[PDB]
């Protein structure tokens, strides 16, 4: 869920606005 | 290119507050065919 | 007589060739007791093999032992249907003498292998239903427990609708009527078992396929007199590929880690491209191979590759041990190809993940600094190892780590002054003669 990351729009991002958890940082 | 890179995204209200560190990425470009195109910053060394 | 002699040890071989095959009977065994069994004539000591497993079902050491017993009845009644046609006519009468006797110890024994059984498809379930009848005619409510919690899973698929007719009887006893407290609970735990669907009275050794095991399903009622064969199991007198020598598999994956490797940013965004991937656990040796060798590639050490590999380690700990075999299989294989270019940049690799704790100072043990047992090369590694040692931590930080490592291969202590006039003699080429101390107090008591 949009937990405050991420865009407001990927309307003017030019990109997918596709957001994906870094499986690296956890601990 | 320069631009087929996973952008960091975290927590726009905390991240003016401190440094959260890199915990979401977002795409930075796509394509409907996949392909992982290399960047630069790769093949330039660094100034350290 | 010498055949009544020779028949007789024959008799008394086959009964001391089942026994111990049915007390040796338990699961991952089963089919090794059945060829083994297979061979001693099962035909002539029919009631043999019957009574050896109807006792050690009986003997209540037992109970747990029923369900590598009724598959070892199915893969007999499977073969020879009158060897569980004779067992299941004993395990009836089993039963109505005991329910007549009211020995609920040994009734609980046959109906969990009666249940079994017909987990097994070797009885009907008209013989099954037949008993709940009998016993919930009376109370008998111990008993009933156990037999529908472990054989309702499958009559309730075969035999619903009076199966439904069964449980409608059997709800109207606890909410309409009073009970003893003890057997209540247990009463309602069967309904409560009901709701989470049998899953806890399905497993058992099913062996046979279903058209393997020769559908012999006994359709014996227990209002049958059973005819009662004891007689046979006395003595009688008988007489009647293309070689794989290309790693092309590997050279593409090979491939994709690298292509990984060169397509992202930051150390986290390579480290979270790679954990994407879910690489098998046989691989992931591998994979640290391709990013140390890519690291040799850019013929200087960069931060990427230790921040790469310090995700890898706090991740899951099966990385972390690919960087410790690793780092074995470096030093102790890789050192003889590698230029003295390529070692400036491993030393500062593996004293960046050492010096920050992502390995421990006990892979150092392995590191021994002898004149026979070390090459030209790995005294360059060693000596680019410990400058990153001393970099980061200080001088006097990697002094009290090098003390609690209690490592041999670095510091001779017990003895071999020529080792210990060497190893004071190297350290000090590095430019870190600070620690040596110890080794100069050591030296000069054994002149």
């Amino acid at each position: 869920s949009y937990n405050g990351i991420g865009l407001k729009s990927a309307k003017g991002s030019s990109t997918s606005g596709h957001v994906q958890r870094s499986l690296a940082s956890n601990n | 290119s320069a631009s087929h890179i996973l952008i960091p995204a975290s927590d726009l209200s905390w991240s003016k507050q401190t440094d959260t560190g890199i915990t979401h990425f977002r795409a930075g470009m796509t394509h409907e065919d996949e392909k992982l195109i290399p960047t630069i910053f790769r093949y330039i060394t660094t100034w350290e | 007589d010498e055949d009544i002699k020779f028949q007789r040890e024959n008799w008394e071989m086959i009964r001391s060739h089942v026994s111990p095959i049915i007390s040796n009977l338990t699961m991952d065994n089963l089919q090794e007791s059945h060829r083994d069994l297979f061979q001693v004539n099962i035909l002539i000591g029919r009631n043999i093999i019957c009574k050896n497993v109807v006792d050690f079902t009986l003997n209540k050491q037992n109970g747990r032992l029923i369900p590598a017993l009724s598959a070892l009845i199915a893969l007999l009644n499977s073969d020879i249907p009158d060897i569980g046609e004779t067992l299941a006519k004993e395990l009836m009468l089993m039963f109505v003498q005991q329910f007549n006797r009211k020995d609920y110890v040994s009734c609980g024994n046959i109906l969990q292998c009666l249940s079994i059984l017909f987990l097994y498809d070797v009885i009907h379930e008209i013989v099954i239903l037949q008993i709940l009848l009998l016993l919930l005619e009376k109370n008998s409510l111990r008993l009933v427990i156990a037999v529908m919690k472990i054989c309702g899973w499958k009559l309730a698929l075969v035999s619903k609708k009076t199966h439904d007719m069964i449980w409608e009887k059997l709800r109207y006893i606890l909410q309409t009527q009073e009970l003893s407290s003890t057997l209540r609970e247990s009463l309602e735990t069967l309904f409560e078992i009901r709701q989470k669907d049998y899953k806890s009275g399905s497993q058992g050794l099913f062996i046979l396929d279903p058209t393997s095991y020769t559908v012999h399903t006994h359709s014996y009622i227990v209002s049958d007199e059973d005819e009662a064969n004891k007689e046979l199991g006395n003595f009688e007198k008988c007489e009647n590929q293309i070689y794989d020598m290309t790693s092309t598999n590997d050279v593409e994956f090979k491939k994709k880690i690298y292509l990984v490797l060169k397509s992202s940013l930051s150390g986290d965004e390579a480290a979270h491209k790679l954990l994407k991937l879910k690489i098998a656990n046989n691989l992931k040796k591998s994979v640290v191979d391709i990013i140390i060798k890519s690291s040799l590639q850019e013929s200087t050490f960069s931060k990427f590759y230790s921040i790469l590999s310090e995700r890898m380690i706090t991740f899951h700990r099966s990385w972390q041990t690919a960087y410790n075999e690793t780092f074995e299989q470096n030093y102790t294989q890789d050192i003889e190809d590698y230029e003295t270019d390529q070692l400036r940049i491993l030393g500062k690799f593996w004293g960046h993940l050492i010096s920050y704790e992502f390995l421990p100072m006990d892979c150092l043990k392995i590191i021994k600094l002898t004149e026979e047992e070390s090459c030209p090369q790995g005294r360059i590694f060693i000596k680019f190892l410990f400058q990153e040692l001393v970099n980061e931590l200080g001088l006097d930080e990697l002094q009290l780590r090098l003390n609690s490592s209690k490592l041999d291969g670095m510091f001779p202590l017990e003895g071999d002054a020529e080792h210990i006039r060497y190893s004071i003699n190297f350290f000090t080429a590095i430019g870190l003669g600070l620690l040596t101390e110890d080794m100069r107090s050591r030296l000069t008591i054994i002149q």
